[PDB]
């Protein structure tokens, strides 16, 4: 599976996006 | 190589002004040819690149997101 | 300012406080706008309307351009027929000026102007209509 | 793309001329000095001596084939998550 | 150093000065339609229609 | 003005053939730079604006039916 | 300024034909570099602009029904 | 700077007409090369900027209805 | 390094006008060769780059709403 | 989420709207 991969050259090494609840991506910039 | 050194100070001079053309004294007298600034940088160029004692050209580049 | 606490329900089961919406996950205290999905497009997208009206309006601002070495004053009497009795010009008749060899005249022309936004409006528009739910007809 | 075609249709011209900025913006473009702003109203004729230059400048087409494009990656995207082209986009 | 997109600009030049807008070439040219011959080379290969599988 | 006497005299001088460019005698020599006639015709136009002792040139022409 | 009137005296005297390329008496002999018109043209013009004593430019026309 | 100075009198001097080329007096002569009008006007531009003593340039403009 | 100060210096010697191309003495006569300002521009540039004793180059500039 | 975040390359650095009631926002330019 690639999509947790590089990507095709790489392209996506810098794409890490982190694994959070709803919660924790909501809440701190709701306002 | 003793050819990129000379090489070196032939542009040095061209560039400070000290590149000599004509030369006479009395009766003598004796005249050389000039070259461009152009053909010189690339004799240069390909020169250190032979000698390979540096590197200053290096491969294509890469993107990423 | 001052907080207030006011219960969800009754001591008899009666509703006090009233909240309705849709949870995505499992724990969510509170919910989320639909406008994050194309929040970002919509305010670039405004942004660059603005700035295509105000190229627009700057490119189509400039008519023309004199060219001499004379006055100023000299210069618009002489070609662009003003009268100094800087100098307004009077927009009644149609009139061919004279220009000796340093004198100039030049009609500027502007590029075309919607060049291809219209397109790109179309594209952002569908998905905007796609991330806030409507129809692209509707919101368009 | 559209932070492109922002910045490309954000310079709508171009003075050049040997004198001072303020000078030839009064000059050429007839900001009022009384950098400088210029009222956008009416039409203006300006004058030019022999340094002085206007250019008018012109941008690419704002959608130049990006439509096209996108239509075929949105064709590949609904095919792999399994709804509808016309859905999807 | 950062340059805000807010208003339109019209710069100042000396004659050393200079300022060019680059064009681009079209997007996709005519990439759509190779795309479209290998794809119903694909469903040929595949069984599937063209149609279906594009 | 003083200058467009002068200015007229040159140009006539340089139309018939008595503007001199170089003059020598024995060992003394001296040369002098040569202008072409549209600059000099260009001149002694836009002196005459300045002076406004006439009146050459008009406005734009205008049409009627 | 004073360099107002050398330019202008030096594009009159450029004009009428008196400005000196060369001087020659016996062995002595001085050459002077030689620039054309309209450099000078907008040396004057940008050095009175400079000085503001008197004003020749103006912002854009207007028009009016 | 002192540099600057020099270069304001050296465009100077080109402009009203003393610039020497060539000097000569008996047997001995000395010639000068020449420089064009306008890398002088970008030498001055660009040492004025890098003294920074004045401010000559601004920014883009900005249009308001 | 000791070659940047020569080039600047030969630099404004072309500049003020004080570069020769050509000297004699009687008998005796040198001919230099003749560089243009932008090759000399260039190689004072590329020779600053080098050195790295300051910084006046920097990357693409970027955008914001 | 991105909607509270800086941007694409941070574009919406300086986009922070405050935070206020319909009155605070109509009221002070209501003529």
């Amino acid at each position: 599976y690639h999509g947790g991969g590089s990507g095709f050259g790489g392209q996506l090494r810098s794409w890490n996006p982190p694994s959070e609840s709803v919660d924790a991506a909501l809440l701190p910039n709701f306002t | 190589q003793e050819e990129l050194a000379a090489a070196r100070a032939a542009l040095h001079d061209l560039m400070t002004g000290k590149r000599v053309a004509t030369v006479q004294k009395d009766g003598r007298r004796v005249e050389f040819t000039a070259t461009s600034v152009s053909d010189l940088k690339k004799y240069i160029a390909e020169l250190e690149v032979q000698t390979g004692m540096t590197q200053r050209r290096r491969g294509p580049a890469g993107f990423y997101v | 300012q001052k907080w207030t606490w006011i219960p969800r329900e009754l001591p008899g089961g009666r509703a006090s406080f009233i909240h309705v919406f849709e949870p995505v996950e499992d724990g969510q205290t509170r919910g989320a706008n639909v406008f994050y999905s194309v929040m970002e497009q919509m305010k670039m997208l405004d942004t660059l309307q603005n700035t295509q009206l105000q190229s627009a309006i700057v490119k189509a601002m400039y008519a023309a351009t004199i060219e001499s070495e004379l006055d100023t004053q000299s210069a618009m009497d002489f070609i662009l027929g003003a009268n100094s009795q800087a100098a307004p010009v009077r927009l009644g008749g149609a009139k061919v000026p004279h220009l000796m060899p340093g004198d100039s005249l030049n009609l500027q022309t502007a590029q075309d102007t919607d060049n291809g936004y219209s397109v790109f409006e179309q594209s952002l528009l569908r998905y905007i209509a796609a991330g806030l739910g409507v129809s692209y007809e509707q919101l368009s």
